[PDB]
């Protein structure tokens, strides 16, 4: 009950937080300050780096562990993988571009667009085929991001 | 004891009438139903994207909700179904006997963490959280005997002047309308648009 | 909730326009008010039936008036304590009332006959006659409250969905039992000494002068015929102990061969139809199938159907242009006589006609007993995408399991995917370079494609003081075919209109119309059934073994009806076992020894034989009503058994009589109540057995098991109980 | 914002989304020209206020 | 009371076994932890702004 | 909660890539099962001593 009142009042402050804070997301939790246990994960074969172990534990372990009842908060000792676009200012100045143009290009190319339905309701009576339409789909590789036209 | 009850037989009648009146008031106050709520409490999350394909919604909405669906009590499992029509349905089934009201909160509170990561299209339509059963108690059909109203007209009358109060009534967890409320439909013609040099934009 | 909905619509009724009328095609409320009415009728009928059995033995109207005043006080009292524990008047609670009537009349029949017995043997006044009558059964009745509670109470510790069903019965019966014992000491003794007329010693109703005299003479002759028969069987203890071994072996065989199915399917008057068309099927094509379905019920089932509410573009799995439903309502239960006019047969006849449908799958089915519990009808299996192989790889993995499970129909039946098969979908490639070259933005292109083909919510507007949406979308004709994409033009920076053909390339690809994700990870639902004669756990273990032979990175988990297991065969006998140990304790405390308790522990298989014999021949399965019915017959058979050994033990200790002299003199006194008990109970549960209509399914399952069980619990136990006491007083003395 | 400008916008958008609530007796919404709106949901006497 | 318990010593054993079985089922059902939640309940709000 | 976490990780164990192994550098569970065991030992010892 006490955890509710907090989140409900937080939703009153939510539109006054800048877009930057809203995008990242604010969390409310009824948690203790002490750790029950720590479950470390190591690579004995040396096939995986520190960031790779951090991502495997985040993308395929943290999900279920956090959902488990009794667990109020899970603190991951690393970070889940993210598409990192490390900009070079000299190369940008050369081609006469700014970070603004880079963010604009990613927002435009790496996107998921609601295309619709071919032969959808309300249809012209006599329609035989009803298929979904697919437009742009989100990029899945570094190579796909590498080919972004600026 | 019966050696005291032979001398006082009225005391036996009185306590029996007391027990009979207690049962008489009980039948008049106790609620009548066919079967008790034996089911484990299941809260459902439901969002919709207008004219969006399966992969376009399951990748966007489902994954953004499921990932923010962490830090919840007595949860058993999370089952999310998402299809080509645009709609999505994440169901959080909790341990049988848990506070349905309290369990429904935690869901909505965590959903508000995923709310700014849902696209404007999904936010505009609105995502709902309800502690509802999968079975219908009853269906209240509405027909026009005079034939003055069409299928869409009956759908709109039931939606604009009936569904409002029925949904507010206590005990009702969810109302599914078998039609749609009227909307201002602007059916664009591409040939006429190209002629006047205009776009849907 | 439902009566308030009817009240809500009644207040809306005067403001409705010309033509607008309300219709009810699906309702569960009439069945509720007719199932409760049928149980209350059976409960009232039982009061009349107990009175008529009482009048046959006790010729006086005042002698029969006491148990008819004692019975309501227990029933009413149970509703009062039902409200205190937070329960409600449901079928589960009301079926407990029709079971407990026999258990409560037993405590009331034993007290009334004993006062009648002592007045005819010694000729004592009602004051002392009742005091001495209660002197022998006061320890027995308190003991009955200690033994019976110990049988039903452990059936409340069951967990989950199926666990809460037994929890309803466990408390309802115990509460009624606690009240019956309480009123049997408070109200029954006080009335026995004030309402009953004093009887002179030696009289047995020999006066004749009617039909009652013929029965009294027949009863006294049969009592002497019984005591002579019981004396002869007691001499040869060997053969009857061997006969009991055949009984306990026969009991074990019938119990294991009997199938298990919980909560029977009832004629609720309403059922449903499932309409599922192939991939890429249209709304028009679905309506063609739905019209064919609606035609059948309205033409080939006129005498049964009342109203059909067919819905296009709505299904059980969810929305879709290829999914349909039909809420079918039927005429009154009385208006539909015979097995052929019942929901069970109608659904079969419908599916036989619906099986012959071209390019469509349609099947009608009855409701799964309660709301959407349906933890029966097989099991569900999931296929987790644990490594992140992709949907295309997870489909292939699912195809491998479904093929490896279908080749073994000896353990698994109807192994099918719950999800929808991959439908082809039109992929449009907007070239980023070509768009930038012409002078058109990707934001303008995406908006043009989205709003036209998919529809777009612009803003709101008011229509008759009600906020409603404004939607922008293309006209049907301009968005039906793939070539209609070229008809759309986007305005460039230079004012020039460029068609989609100029900057886009489109092709056909394959994809899932419905993607499933169980516990965050991608999944695929597999619904199946256990083969006839094979258990669910045996079918699950095979599916768990087939999933091991499945490609790497593909995992498995059980959900809903598979996450929750059936109690019978798991912890149900184990919970009757703690009840067995607790039962041994409560009787040992009353017998003041460790030997004697075993005499009433051996009367348990005598009651089960009749319950199994009735269930096997009728065709009924081991259900919740049968299991709770079994619990009733165990407590009731023990109640008759305890009273025989108590009467034999009391004279042995309090009186100077031995072993044989104490048993034969007590069994003749105890022959009257046991015969009165069975004749009132078997006839009391007789309407439930012959019952038809609404509630009948549960009525038959509760009835037959408790009726059949009572037959052997009074026929076999009357001869076996003295044999159980003579064998225990010989081994330990 | 004027009366009609707010009652049409805010009130109607709130009232329509005010469905699927327990033990509610009545919903009384007052909205005036000053801009402010006040929807009151009075529940059955004795219900958990929290 | 003991004057009634000498004649009936089984009743004393039965109630003791009832209390022993009640404790037996209790240890099997009661949760095991080192210390109970003695702390006042604290709810935490957590937001983040990049760089 | 902790025994369920050990059970969760046991179901994840067969899908782990080559090299990936679990290690426990901080745990309060062993101390709980040894403090209770030490008290139950003292309670049993007291029965023998009495």
């Amino acid at each position: 009950i006490a955890q509710v009142q907090v989140q409900n009042k937080l939703q009153l402050a939510m539109p006054l937080l800048p877009q930057e804070v809203q995008q990242q997301g604010v969390s409310v939790e009824k948690s203790s300050s002490s750790f029950l246990m720590v479950v470390g994960v190591i690579n004995t074969d040396g096939t995986m780096t520190q960031e790779d172990i951090s991502d495997y534990v985040a993308a395929n372990m943290k999900d279920a562990i956090s959902r488990t009842s009794g667990v109020g908060d899970v603190q991951l000792f690393g970070s889940q993988y993210a598409m990192r676009i490390w900009m070079n200012p000299n190369e940008l100045n050369k081609f006469q571009l700014t970070p603004v143009d880079v963010i604009t290009a990613i927002k435009a190319q790496n996107a998921q667009v609601a295309a619709g339905q071919l032969g959808g309701t309300p249809p012209v009576k006599g329609q035989q085929l009803n298929a979904s339409i697919i437009a742009q789909t989100r990029l899945t590789s570094t190579e796909e991001f590498g080919k972004i036209l600026l | 004891m019966p050696n005291f009850f032979i001398d006082r037989p009225i005391f036996a009648w009185v306590i029996a009438i007391i027990i009979m009146l207690a049962g008489g008031l009980a039948i008049l106050k106790l609620p009548v139903a066919q079967y008790p709520t034996i089911a484990p409490p299941a809260v459902t999350i439901s969002a919709s994207y207008p004219g969006a394909d399966a992969k376009t919604v399951q990748d966007t909405v489902t994954q953004v909700i499921e990932q923010n669906m962490n830090g919840i009590d007595n949860l058993m499992y999370m089952s999310s179904n998402s299809d080509s029509t645009g709609t999505v349905q994440i169901t959080l089934t909790f341990e049988s006997g848990t506070d349905a009201d309290i369990a429904q909160v935690q869901v909505q509170n965590k959903l508000q963490l995923a709310m700014p990561l849902l696209p404007q299209e999904v936010q505009q339509q609105g995502v709902s959280v309800e502690k509802s059963s999968s079975s219908f108690l009853m269906v209240v059909g509405v027909i026009n005997t005079d034939g003055t109203m069409t299928q869409e007209d009956i759908s709109d009358y039931v939606a604009a002047n009936m569904k409002d109060a029925i949904s507010r009534t206590s005990g009702v967890g969810d109302v599914q309308l078998f039609g749609s409320q009227y909307a201002m439909r602007i059916w664009m013609n591409p040939n006429e648009l190209n002629k006047f040099q205009l776009t849907p934009v | 909730t439902a009566a308030a909905i009817r009240a809500e619509l009644a207040k809306m009724e005067p403001f409705f326009p010309s033509g607008l009328k309300i219709v009810y095609p699906y309702d569960t409320t009439p069945f509720v008010k007719i199932s409760i009415h049928e149980v209350v009728k059976t409960l009232v009928e039982a009061i009349i039936l107990v009175f008529l059995v009482m009048y046959l033995f006790l010729q006086n109207f005042r002698a029969t008036l006491i148990p008819t005043i004692a019975v309501p006080v227990v029933l009413l009292g149970t509703f009062a304590v039902l409200a205190a524990f937070g329960f409600s008047i449901n079928t589960l609670t009301m079926f407990g009332m029709v079971l407990a009537i026999g258990l409560l009349v037993d405590d009331a029949i034993v007290v009334v006959e004993n006062v009648e017995r002592v007045m005819a043997e010694e000729g004592l006044p009602p004051k002392e006659a009742t005091r001495k009558s209660m002197g022998q059964i006061q320890g027995a009745l308190v003991g009955i409250a200690m033994v019976l509670s110990a049988v039903f109470v452990p059936m409340a510790f069951f967990g989950g969905s199926t666990g809460a069903i037994y929890r309803q019965f466990s408390i309802t019966i115990v509460s009624a039992m606690a009240l019956s014992v309480l009123v049997a000491l408070i109200l029954t003794p006080a009335l026995c000494a004030t309402m009953l007329k004093p009887i002179a010693k030696g009289d047995h109703g020999e006066g004749k002068k009617g039909f009652f005299g013929w029965f009294n003479r027949m009863f006294e002759k049969s009592t002497h015929h019984y005591t002579d028969s019981v004396g002869g069987i007691l001499r040869s203890t060997g053969r009857y102990l061997v006969l009991y071994l055949i009984i306990v072996v026969g009991m074990a065989y019938l119990f294991v061969r009997l199938p298990s199915s919980f909560l029977p399917d009832e004629d609720q008057g309403v059922f449903m139809t499932m309409v599922q068309l192939p991939a890429g099927a249209t709304q028009e094509r679905t309506q063609k199938v739905l019209n064919e379905v609606t035609h059948y019920y309205l033409t080939k089932e006129k005498n049964n159907v009342e109203s059909v509410f067919a819905v296009n573009g709505f299904g059980f799995a969810g929305r879709g242009q290829n999914t349909g439903i039909a809420f079918v309502s039927l005429k009154d239960w009385a208006d539909r006589p015979g097995e052929e006019n019942k929901v069970e047969a109608i659904t079969m006849r419908a599916t036989r006609a619906f099986s012959q449908i071209k390019d469509a799958m349609v099947f009608a089915f009855n409701l799964p007993a309660i709301v959407e519990l349906g933890t029966a009808t097989g099991f569900d299996f999931e296929l987790i995408d644990q490594a992140g192989l992709g949907h295309e790889k997870l489909t292939q993995a699912r195809n491998q399991l479904l093929a490896e499970a279908a080749k073994h129909p000896d353990m698994l039946t109807s192994v099918r995917p719950n999800g929808l098969e991959d439908t082809p979908q039109f992929k449009i490639d907007i070239d980023q370079e070509k768009a930038q070259a012409l002078g058109v933005s990707i934001n303008d292109i995406n908006t043009t494609l989205g709003a036209a083909w998919g529809g777009s919510y612009v803003n709101d507007f008011i229509d008759r003081g009600r906020v409603k949406k404004v939607y922008v979308m293309s006209e049907a004709k301009y968005r039906m075919l793939p070539d209609d994409i070229g008809d759309w033009y986007v305005r460039a920076a230079d004012g020039q209109m460029v068609p989609f053909s100029a900057f886009s390339s489109s092709r056909w690809e394959y994809g899932s119309p419905r993607l499933e994700r169980y516990n965050g990870l991608p999944s695929m639902e597999i619904l199946g059934q256990a083969a006839p004669g094979k258990s669910t756990g045996e079918a699950m273990e095979l599916m768990e073994q087939l999933a091991s032979k499945l490609p790497t990175g593909v995992g498995y988990d059980w959900t809903g009806m598979s996450y929750q297991e059936r109690l019978s065969g798991n912890q149900a006998p184990s919970l009757y076992a703690i009840s067995l140990i607790v039962v041994f304790l409560c009787l040992a405390a009353l017998y003041e020894s460790w030997s004697i308790p075993f005499s009433v522990m051996l009367v348990v298989p005598l009651g089960v034989i009749g319950a199994l014999l009735a269930a096997t021949f009728r065709g009924l399965t081991n259900d919740v009503y049968f299991q709770v019915g079994l619990l009733t017959t165990i407590g009731l058979s023990a109640k008759n058994a305890i009273l025989i050994v108590e009467f034999a033990k009391d004279l042995m200790d309090k009186e100077g009589k031995g072993l044989i002299e104490a048993t034969l003199d007590a069994v003749r006194m105890r022959l009257r109540p046991i015969l009165m008990t069975s004749l009132a109970f078997i006839l009391g549960v007789m309407p439930l057995v012959i019952s038809t209509g609404a509630g009948s399914g549960a009525q038959n399952a509760v009835g037959t098991g408790v009726m059949g069980g009572m037959v052997t619990a009074t026929v076999l136990a009357i001869f076996f109980v003295p044999v159980f006491f003579v064998v225990v007083r010989r081994r330990f003395s």
